[PDB]
């Protein structure tokens, strides 16, 4: 009963995703446990921020980062890898220090590249010109983003969401 | 008229159709191809139609003209269900799951991330309609089985397997009788993805027996490890039924009026497979198999009938109710 929804909701939009809607779905799905982890921090909850954190920190690493792709993609992939290895390293401090804000600019760091991402479908500071970076060369270059980043099998996608 | 359809509202029409966002529509196909994956054939398309007599955020799930479900799915809103054991209180639209009965109730998407801190299970409002349209199909996976879908799946089998597709086919097994036993184990929720050994036991026993019900019963005994493994994987405890070794001498001999008896201490016996976590199977002697199944499965749908014939021999097996 309560697994079916939570099976269909995962299963039914993964068999069915595009190369790129599999990478919708990983920020989506590490945007929601950032604010699941800042949430629970909020409480007091720190077994249950440390799990929510860890599957950020899966999504990021085993997900996005493991879909770049360096020779098809170029400049892009690169720097989307050197910011997805900010957000893993912010996201350890997060859990280590339990700092909130820590998760919370990580967060924003994921929705300045998801948005951009959303948006081309096929037919401190440092990190934050770095992410603004990638958000130009994501809407400016379409095809090579997607052979960029649009390299994930939805087997992986279930597996990291589910 | 159709054999699946699915009529909604106006509000719905973004979900399905697929020039706008249409995710209600990638999920239906999805569902479609996971169905043709377990239970081993393509299934017909659910005809989408839109009503403008329906409420907006309305949808109906039809077969062959007739429904048999329906609900409301609010498009920009989330489903946080609660599974009864969630805490806390949430501002929205108190409902009812539709494929379920479960509490549910709209939220915001803002709230999305709340509702599973405090132990909800969020899901979008395409997803609402995908489960209760999977829910419902595979309870009717059995008549989601036409001659034309037998059809194709003999020719299906006939490009990878002539040798016994030459033979058997029409000359031993009629269509007629190859769909009448194909039904019959998809009726009782044991899929047909082993064309192997269907039609290698067809071969073997159909020159001398001519009932499809008897068939059925001997290519399910051939299929015997395998419909252990979907309700016992691995080499797990084997947690049944079982019927009193008097009901036995009497159900046997009825064989060869108190049914009302029969079917409330049945229910008593479900009711007590639901604690220490134990399939809904009822393990019973070859012979009582196939008449207390077409029983007990009319008012009693999730309740499985099995036989000592087609459970594995080797493995762990144990009673745990007793009718009796």
């Amino acid at each position: 009963g309560i697994k079916a929804y939570a099976q269909v909701s995962v299963e039914s939009a993964v068999m069915s995703a595009s190369p790129h809607q599999l990478i919708e779905m990983l920020f989506d799905g590490a945007n929601s446990a950032l604010v699941r982890a800042r949430l629970f921090l909020e409480q007091g909850d720190v077994v249950a921020k440390g799990e929510a954190l860890s599957k950020a920190i899966n999504i990021i690493d085993n997900g996005l980062k493991a879909g770049l792709d360096q020779e098809k993609g170029g400049e892009i992939a690169t720097n989307l890898s050197e910011l997805y290895d900010y957000m893993i390293r912010r996201l350890l401090q997060a859990n280590l220090r339990n700092d909130a804000q820590a998760i919370e600019e990580v967060e924003r760091l994921l929705s300045n590249i998801a948005e951009a991402w959303k948006q081309i479908s096929p037919k401190s500071d440092y990190a934050t010109e770095v992410s603004n970076m990638s958000r130009a060369q994501i809407l400016q270059q379409a095809g090579t983003s997607v052979l960029a980043q649009a390299n994930q099998v939805p087997q992986n996608v279930l597996s990291l969401l589910r | 008229e159709d054999s699946l359809g699915m009529e909604v509202g106006y509000r719905l029409i973004p979900m399905v159709d697929f020039q706008q966002d249409g995710e209600l529509l990638g999920r239906i196909r999805s569902i479609r191809k996971k169905f043709a994956q377990d239970m081993g054939f393509l299934p017909p398309v659910v005809h989408i139609r839109d009503n403008m007599d329906l409420q907006p955020a309305r949808y109906r799930i039809l077969m062959k003209g007739v429904e048999i479900g329906s609900g409301d799915a609010y498009p920009g809103r989330w489903l946080a269900i609660n599974p009864g054991t969630a805490a806390g209180t949430l501002p929205g639209e108190k409902t009812v799951d539709p494929a379920f009965g479960l509490d549910a109730i709209w939220i915001e998407s803002a709230l999305k991330e709340q509702a599973q801190i405090q132990g909800f299970t969020v899901v979008e409002a395409s997803t609402v309609v995908a489960t209760h349209l999977n829910h419902l199909i595979g309870q009717f996976s059995a008549e989601l089985f036409g001659r034309q879908e037998a059809q194709q799946l003999l020719d299906r089998v006939s490009q990878e397997m002539p040798k016994l597709t030459e033979d058997l086919v029409p000359g031993v097994v009629t269509l007629t009788t190859l769909h009448k036993v194909l039904q019959n184990l998809l009726a009782e929720k044991v899929p047909i993805r082993d064309m192997r050994t269907i039609l290698e036991t067809l071969a073997e026993h159909a020159p001398l027996q001519s009932d499809p019900h008897e068939l059925t019963a001997v290519v399910r005994v051939a299929l015997g490890r395998a419909i252990t493994q979907q309700w016992f994987p691995g080499n797990e405890e084997v947690q049944v039924i079982g019927l009193d070794t008097a009901l036995e001498r009497l159900l046997l001999q009825a064989l060869q009026g108190l049914a009302d008896r029969l079917l409330a201490q049945t229910q008593e016996a479900l009711s007590r497979q639901e604690m220490l976590g134990a399939p809904p199977v009822l393990l019973v002697n070859h012979a009582l198999r196939p008449l207390l199944s077409r029983f007990l499965r009319r008012s009693l749908p999730q309740l499985v009938v099995l036989s000592n014939l087609e459970l594995s021999d080797n493995r762990h097996i144990r009673m745990t109710a007793t009718i009796g």
